[PDB]
C-alpha cells in the first residue's frame, strides 16, 4: 500500500510545482 | 401489428407480435438490446433509390407528406381489409389515415420506447436489408437537406 | 466583411500604406484609394475627382 | 412594417426613445447615418443604436444588428425615418443613429433606462 | 519549448509553460476556422476560448464528470457559428459523432462550411422545438450538450432527450438566467430549473456558474433514465 | 435553553453544509413536491397584502 | 481635426493589443460549484477527496482535478522564480495595456469637445457644483 | 371540465377532481404569476407574471397537457390582471397605471405586438395601479378598477375612454357584468357593491353608463366577485376578509333580499369526542389538540412536525388510539395517561404510509376500515379487502369526475354503509 501512497505524492509534486504560487497567488 | 420507421437509407416495417401492450412489456423487459433485435429482425424494407435529388424529394415530401415510395409501400403492405399501424406523427399519421389503403393509423401513444428501441437496434437490423455503414450517406443525406433547405 | 465596412473605409480601400502613414504623422490622409480607376472619378477633374 | 425590422418598439417606446434622442442632440450626444454609425460601434463607445424600420430598401441598415449582435450593442427599430430626422435635429431623413458615450453628461440617468428597456425588449 | 498535460477528462490538455493555455488536438490540420490560434507541438494543437465557448469555462471552471467521452456520440443544441461545434469534433475524433443543429441562417451557413471542412459533424439545421423532421436524420445519441437562450429549455430539452438520448444519457444545459427571469436572484433562477429537469425525469448530477467568464450564467450536468 | 433547542431543530432542518469551496445539496421528497402545489414567496404576500393595509387610506 | 485622428489611431493599436494578450493568456475561474447529494447522512459524510478521488492539494485546484488512477519542473529553468516572475509579468503587462487606453480614451474625450465647441451653434456655459464646466447648445435644427 | 388554479407562486397547477390532486404542475417559466384567464374555447390560457411579461400556454389534448404556446412582447412593469376579448386580443391591466393591448393572434404580422396603452390617471401621493380589467361585448368596451379607486369605461376600437367615474373612495378589487351586458357590477375595498346600469333606451343607445345604485354588505372588503345568469338563476355572489360568502340577486340588486351564507360548514368536520375518557379532540392544519373535562383541561399537545398536508380526518376509539389519516400519508399514535398530562408513541404501519387514506372507521378497538383516495376500501387489524359493484357512467357523470366517488363510510360492529355522489348506497357485511 506505501507503493501506492509513495507514487501517491511522487508525481503530486512533479505537478505542484506546474502549477501553483503562495507569494505570486496574491498579486 | 406493424411499425414503420425512416431511415437515410430507405423505409421499413417490422411485424410486432402484439402494440401498447407491447410497449409496456419492452420497457419492462428492456428491450432494445440483441434479445428484442432476435425478437423482431425485420418484416419489410422499401429503398428510395440512391438518386440524390431522389433522395431530398422524398425525404422533403416525407417532411410534408406521404412520397410514392411510400405509395409503393402501402400497396405491398396490406393484406386484410383493416389493419392498425402505429406512426410516431400525428401529421404523417392523419395524411395516411385519409389516404388510400383504407386501414387505421394511430398516433403517438406511449410507443416513443418501441421507437427508441427500434433506432437502437436498427442499424443491427441492416443484416435485414444492407449491412453496410450508412453513416457516411446519413452524413450525406444532412449535407444535402441542408443545402437543399438554404438558398444557396 | 466587405457589405459590413462603412462608406469611408470603402472609399480608402486600396491606400492603406499612405493612410497610415498620414494618420501616424499628421499629414493630410490620401483621398482616393482604389475606387480610383472607376470610370466615374477617372472621367472627374481634380477636387471633382476627391469629391 | 417588413419582418425584415423584428425587435420593433411600439407607440410608449417609441417617444420615450425619441426624448433620449432629442435630448442627447442639444448636449451633442448623437451620431448621425449608418455609415457614421457603423464607425461608432467599431470603435467600440456607442451606448446604443436606433434605426429606422422604413429606409426601403431595409438591407442597408441591416448591416448594424450583427454588429450589435458581435459587440453586445442594443439595439431597436423605431417606425418612421422622418421623424428619427426631425428628433434628431437636422434637416433630413435619418435612418439610423447612435447615442454615443461620456459617463458624466446630464442625462446618464434618462439613457440607462431607456437601455434597459430596449435590452428587455430583446431578450 | 511547451510542455504538455493531459486533463482529467480525456482528450482535454493543458499547454503549461510561459504562458498556460487550454488545448485539444485536431483532425484536420493546415487550418483554423474562428481565427483562434494553434501551437503545433510532432502534432497539432488548438486552444479554445472560455470566453467564447460556454463548455471551455464548463471544464476549467472545475468540473467533475462531463460525460462527452473520445469515442461517443454527442447531440448539439443551438449551434451558433459552430466553433464550440469545432471543438467538439476534436475531442470526439473520428470514432465519435457530432450532432449539431442550428435554426437560422447566417450561423446556419457557417456551421454548414464548417461541416464541409471536418467529417466528425452532421449538421442539422432545421428549427429545433420540432425534432420530427431530425428524428429522420439523428441515430441514437449518448450525450446531448444544448446552450439556447428561448426560454423553453425544459420543454426542448425534454423532448430532444426524450426522442433520443440513451438510457443513462448524459445532459448538460446552459442557463442564462438574465433571460429567464431578470428580476430575482441568479441563483434563484437556477434553483428553479433544476426542479424543472428533475421533474422532468433527469437526475441532476452538478451545478457550476461561470462567474469570471460570463454574467450570471450556469452549466447544470445531470444522468437521464429509464424513458422512451 | 429552548432557544438553542430549535436552534438545533432548524440545524436538523438545514440542508447544506459549505465544503470549504464546495457546497452540497439535496433534492425533496418526490411524493410530497408531486403532490402538492408549490409555497408562495413571501414577496408577493408582502406586496399586496402591505398595499391593502396601507395607512394612506384610514383602516381603523 | 488633425489630432483627434491621431490620438484615435493610437488608442485603436493598443485596444487590439489588449484583446490579442488576454486571447493568449489564461485566467484562473473562480465559480460555485455545489453537489447535488440526496440522502442526508452521506451529505453529512461527504469528503471531497473520495468523490473526486484525489489529494486535498489537488482537490482545491480546480483546473486540474486529475484523479490517483490518472497519477498512476525540470524542464523550464529555475521554475520557482523565473516561471512565477514570467507569469506575474504577463499579467502586468495585459494590465498596462489597459491603463494606456482608458487614458488615450479620455484625451480623446477632452479632444472631441473642444472640436465641437469649434463648430457652430449657439451655445451657453454652463458651471456645474464641483468646478466642472460643461456647454448645453441652444434648441435649434440646423439647417 | 378542469380546474386551473394560480397557487402564489410560478407554476399553473391543473387539478385531478377525482383523487382532487394536482393532475399536473405546469411550470410557466417566466417568473411568479400574478394573474391567470383563459380565452373563449378554453384552448389557450393566458398568465401575467410580474416580469412584466405575457405568457400564453394553450391546453389541447385534455387533461395533464399543457404546452408552453407563446410568450407575448413584454415591458417593464407587473401585470395585475387579464381578459380576452376573444381569442384574439389580450387586456392586461398592469401596475403603472396603465392598460395595456396585446393582440394575441395567429397568422397576422401583429402577432403578440402590444398595440396599444391606455393610462389611467393616477392619484397625488401614490402610485395607483389598475387592479381589475374586463371586456364588456354588446358594446366594445373594456372597463377598469383603479387603484384610486375609479371606473373607466374604455372603447375599445380606437382604444380611448368613453365614460369616467370616481365610483367609491378606496381602491376596487373586483368587476363582473352580466349575460347581457347591461350591469357592471364593482366590488371595493370599502366594502361596497355598486351597479352601473345601461338597460333604458337611452342608455342602450347611447352607451351612457348610469351609477344606478350601491349597497354594502360585508364585514371587511371583498375580494372575488361573481354573476351567474341562466333560465333558472340571476345571482352574483361575492366574498371577501370577512371569511364569508354573500349572495344577492342579480337584475333586483337594489331591491332584493340578499343571503349570507355561514363562514364555516361542518361537512368536513374537524372535532371528534370519545365518550371513554370524557375527551375532545380538534385538528387544524398539521397540529392536532386533545382536551378532557368533566370544568375542561388540556390533555395533549400535537405538532406533526413532518406534515405539510392538512390533516383530513382523524379517529380515536375507546382506549388510547388514535389515527390521522392525509391524502398522501396516514400516521398512527398510541397514548398513555400519567394524569393530567399524557404521553404519546407513534407507531408503524406502512399500509398508512404510502397508502393516502381519506376516509378512517374504527370496528372496534381492534381494527380499521378504510377508504382511500381512489375509492379503495381496505380492512386493517393492528391487507384486506372488499369489491364494489361500479354503476354505468352517464353523461354528466362523465363531466363532473368526482360524482361517481365514495361520499360516505359508516361503520357498526360488522356492518358498513357506502354512499356516493350521484346517491348511491351499498351495505357492506365486512
Amino acid at each position: 500500500r506505501k507503493y501506492l501512497n509513495k507514487l501517491i505524492k511522487r508525481n503530486s509534486q512533479n505537478l505542484r510545482s506546474w502549477d501553483l504560487e503562495e507569494e505570486v497567488r496574491d498579486e | 401489428a406493424y411499425v414503420l420507421t425512416e431511415t437515410s437509407a430507405g423505409y421499413a416495417l417490422l411485424k410486432a407480435s402484439d402494440k401498447i401492450y407491447k410497449s409496456s412489456s419492452l420497457i419492462q423487459d428492456l428491450d432494445s438490446s440483441d434479445k428484442v433485435l432476435k425478437e423482431f429482425k425485420i418484416a419489410a424494407f422499401s429503398k428510395f433509390n440512391s438518386a440524390a435529388n431522389a433522395l431530398e424529394e422524398a425525404n422533403s415530401i416525407i417532411e410534408g407528406k406521404v412520397s410514392s415510395q411510400l405509395e409503393k409501400l402501402l400497396e405491398e403492405i396490406k393484406k386484410d381489409k383493416k389493419s392498425t399501424l402505429i406512426v410516431s406523427e400525428t401529421k404523417l399519421a392523419n395524411a395516411i389515415n385519409k389516404l388510400g389503403l383504407n386501414f387505421n393509423v394511430v398516433s403517438d401513444a406511449v410507443t416513443l420506447d418501441i421507437y427508441r428501441a427500434i433506432k437502437e437496434y436498427l442499424p443491427e437490423l441492416l443484416p435485414g436489408m444492407s449491412d453496410n455503414d450508412l453513416s457516411k450517406m446519413s452524413l450525406g443525406l444532412a449535407h444535402s437537406i441542408g443545402r437543399h433547405k438554404l438558398k444557396f | 466583411s466587405l457589405a459590413k465596412s462603412p462608406a469611408s473605409t470603402i472609399q480608402i480601400l486600396g491606400a492603406e500604406k499612405a493612410l497610415f502613414r498620414a494618420l501616424k504623422t499628421k499629414h493630410d490622409t490620401p483621398k482616393y484609394g482604389l475606387l480610383y480607376h472607376a470610370s466615374l472619378v477617372g472621367q472627374a477633374t481634380g477636387k471633382n475627382k476627391g469629391k | 412594417p417588413n419582418p425584415k425590422a423584428f425587435p420593433l418598439a411600439d407607440a410608449a417606446l417609441t417617444q420615450q426613445i425619441l426624448d433620449v434622442v432629442q435630448q442627447a442632440a442639444n448636449l451633442r450626444q448623437l451620431k448621425k447615418g449608418a455609415n457614421e454609425a457603423t464607425k461608432t460601434l467599431n470603435r467600440g463607445i456607442s451606448e446604443f443604436i436606433i434605426m429606422a424600420a422604413d429606409c426601403e430598401p431595409i438591407e442597408i441598415l441591416l448591416h448594424l444588428p450583427l454588429l450589435c449582435e458581435d459587440k453586445n450593442v442594443p439595439y431597436v427599430f423605431v417606425p418612421s425615418r422622418v421623424a428619427l430626422g426631425r428628433a434628431c435635429g437636422v434637416s433630413r431623413p435619418v435612418i439610423a443613429a447612435s447615442i454615443t458615450t461620456n459617463d458624466a453628461s446630464a442625462i446618464k440617468t434618462q439613457i440607462y433606462a431607456v437601455k434597459d428597456k430596449i435590452e428587455t425588449l430583446l431578450i | 519549448k511547451v510542455v504538455i498535460e493531459p486533463h482529467r477528462h480525456a482528450g482535454v490538455y493543458i499547454a503549461r509553460g510561459k504562458e498556460d493555455l487550454l488545448v485539444t488536438k485536431n483532425m484536420a490540420p493546415g487550418e483554423s476556422v474562428y481565427g483562434e490560434k494553434r501551437i503545433s507541438v510532432k502534432v497539432e494543437y488548438r486552444v479554445w476560448n472560455p470566453f467564447r465557448s460556454k463548455l471551455a469555462a464548463g471544464i476549467m471552471g472545475g468540473l467533475d464528470e462531463l460525460f462527452i467521452a473520445p469515442g461517443k456520440k454527442v447531440l448539439y443544441l443551438g449551434a451558433a457559428s459552430g466553433t464550440s461545434v469545432s471543438h467538439v469534433s476534436d475531442v470526439v475524433g473520428p470514432e465519435g459523432v457530432v450532432y449539431a443543429v442550428e435554426f437560422s441562417h447566417r450561423p446556419g451557413r457557417e456551421l454548414i462550411s464548417m461541416a464541409k471542412k471536418r467529417p466528425n459533424i452532421i449538421p442539422i439545421i432545421e428549427d429545433a422545438r420540432h425534432p420530427q423532421k431530425y428524428r429522420m436524420l439523428i441515430g441514437m445519441v449518448d450525450c446531448v450538450f444544448a446552450d439556447v437562450a428561448q426560454p423553453d429549455q425544459a420543454r426542448i430539452i425534454a423532448l430532444n432527450s426524450h426522442m433520443f438520448l440513451k438510457d443513462q444519457g448524459g445532459v448538460v444545459i446552459s442557463i442564462k438566467a438574465n433571460c429567464i427571469d431578470s428580476t430575482v436572484d441568479a441563483e434563484t433562477v437556477f434553483a428553479r430549473e433544476v426542479q424543472k429537469l428533475r421533474e422532468e425525469r433527469i437526475k441532476p448530477l452538478e451545478q457550476l456558474t461561470l462567474e469570471p467568464y460570463e454574467r450570471d450564467h450556469c452549466i447544470v450536468v445531470g444522468r437521464y433514465m429509464r424513458s422512451g | 435553553i429552548k432557544t438553542k433547542k430549535r436552534k438545533t431543530l432548524k440545524n436538523l432542518r438545514k440542508d447544506s453544509v459549505k465544503r470549504g469551496k464546495f457546497r452540497v445539496q439535496l433534492l425533496s421528497t418526490t411524493q410530497d413536491s408531486k403532490t402538492l402545489p408549490p409555497k408562495k414567496e413571501s414577496s408577493i404576500i408582502r406586496s399586496k397584502d402591505r398595499w391593502l393595509n396601507r395607512k394612506a387610506l384610514n383602516k381603523g | 481635426t488633425q489630432d483627434s485622428n491621431y490620438v484615435r489611431t493610437l488608442r485603436q493599436i493598443e485596444l487590439k493589443k489588449l484583446e490579442k494578450g488576454a486571447k493568449q493568456l489564461m485566467f484562473k475561474s473562480s465559480g460555485n460549484h455545489t453537489i447535488f447529494v440526496d440522502s442526508r447522512e452521506k451529505m453529512n459524510e461527504f469528503t471531497p477527496e473520495k468523490f473526486f478521488n484525489t489529494t486535498s492539494e489537488m482537490v482545491n485546484r480546480s483546473e486540474n482535478r486529475l484523479t490517483k488512477d490518472q497519477l498512476a519542473n525540470a524542464s523550464s529553468i529555475m521554475p520557482k522564480e523565473s516561471l512565477d516572475k514570467k507569469k506575474l509579468k504577463k499579467f502586468k503587462q495585459v494590465k498596462q495595456h489597459l491603463q494606456r487606453e482608458t487614458q488615450l480614451k479620455q484625451v480623446q474625450q477632452r479632444m472631441d469637445a473642444q472640436r465641437e465647441l469649434l463648430k457652430k451653434g449657439s451655445k451657453k456655459k454652463i458651471v456645474d457644483s464641483s468646478g466642472k464646466i460643461s456647454f448645453k447648445w441652444k434648441k435649434q435644427r440646423k439647417r | 371540465l378542469r380546474l386551473f388554479s394560480i397557487g402564489g407562486s410560478t407554476v399553473v397547477t391543473e387539478w385531478d377532481l377525482a383523487t382532487g390532486l394536482p393532475l399536473r404542475n405546469y411550470d410557466c417559466n417566466s417568473g411568479v404569476i400574478w394573474s391567470i384567464s383563459i380565452n373563449d374555447s378554453q384552448d389557450k390560457l393566458s398568465v401575467g407574471c410580474d416580469n412584466g411579461t405575457v405568457v400564453l400556454i394553450d391546453i389541447s389534448g385534455g387533461p395533464g397537457v399543457l404546452e408552453h404556446d407563446t410568450i407575448l412582447m413584454r415591458q417593464e412593469a407587473r401585470v395585475l390582471t387579464l381578459a380576452w376579448k376573444k381569442d384574439d386580443f389580450v387586456i392586461g391591466g398592469c401596475s403603472d397605471g396603465r392598460i395595456r393591448i396585446w393582440s394575441a393572434q395567429k397568422n397576422d404580422e401583429n402577432m403578440g405586438r402590444l398595440l396599444h396603452t391606455m393610462k389611467v390617471d393616477k392619484a397625488k401621493k401614490e402610485s395607483t395601479l389598475v387592479w381589475s380589467v374586463i371586456y364588456l361585448p354588446r358594446t366594445d368596451q373594456i372597463a377598469s378598477g383603479d387603484s384610486t379607486g375609479s371606473i373607466k369605461f374604455w372603447d375599445f376600437q380606437f382604444a380611448t375612454l368613453n365614460q369616467s367615474f370616481k365610483a367609491h373612495d378606496a381602491d376596487v378589487l373586483c368587476l363582473t357584468t352580466d349575460t347581457d351586458n347591461n350591469y357592471v357590477f364593482s366590488a371595493g375595498v370599502d366594502r361596497k357593491i355598486f351597479q352601473f346600469s345601461q338597460n333604458t333606451n337611452k342608455s342602450q343607445k347611447n352607451n351612457r353608463w348610469v351609477n344606478s345604485s350601491n349597497r354594502l354588505l360585508h364585514g371587511n372588503d371583498i375580494r372575488a366577485i361573481c354573476a351567474y345568469q341562466s333560465k333558472g338563476a340571476d345571482f352574483l355572489v361575492s366574498g371577501g376578509v370577512e371569511k364569508t360568502l354573500v349572495i344577492n340577486s342579480l337584475t333586483s340588486f337594489s331591491n332584493g333580499n340578499y343571503r349570507k351564507m355561514p363562514t364555516v360548514e361542518p361537512y368536513s368536520k374537524n372535532v371528534l369526542v370519545n365518550k371513554e375518557q370524557r375527551l375532545v379532540v380538534s385538528w387544524s392544519e398539521s397540529t392536532v389538540k386533545i382536551w378532557t373535562m368533566g370544568n375542561y383541561k388540556l390533555v395533549c399537545k400535537l405538532t406533526l412536525k413532518d406534515d405539510q398536508n392538512i390533516s383530513t380526518c382523524s379517529l380515536s376509539p375507546d382506549g388510547q388510539v388514535l389515527v390521522v389519516g392525509r391524502p398522501s400519508t396516514t400516521k398512527v399514535f398510541h397514548l398513555q395517561p400519567v394524569g393530567n398530562k399524557l404521553k404519546v408513541t407513534k407507531l408503524d404501519n406502512d399500509l398508512l404510509l404510502r397508502t393516502s387514506t381519506k376516509l378512517v372507521k374504527f370496528i372496534d378497538n381492534s381494527k380499521i376500515v378504510i377508504c382511500s383516495c381512489e375509492d379503495d376500501v381496505f380492512i386493517v387489524d393492528l391487507p384486506q379487502e372488499v369489491e364494489l359493484l361500479e354503476v354505468t357512467s352517464t353523461k354528466s357523470s362523465i363531466k363532473v369526475p368526482y360524482i361517481n366517488r365514495i361520499n360516505h363510510l359508516e361503520v357498526d360492529q360488522n356492518i358498513a354503509v357506502i354512499s356516493r355522489g350521484c346517491g348511491v348506497v351499498d351495505i357492506l357485511d365486512l
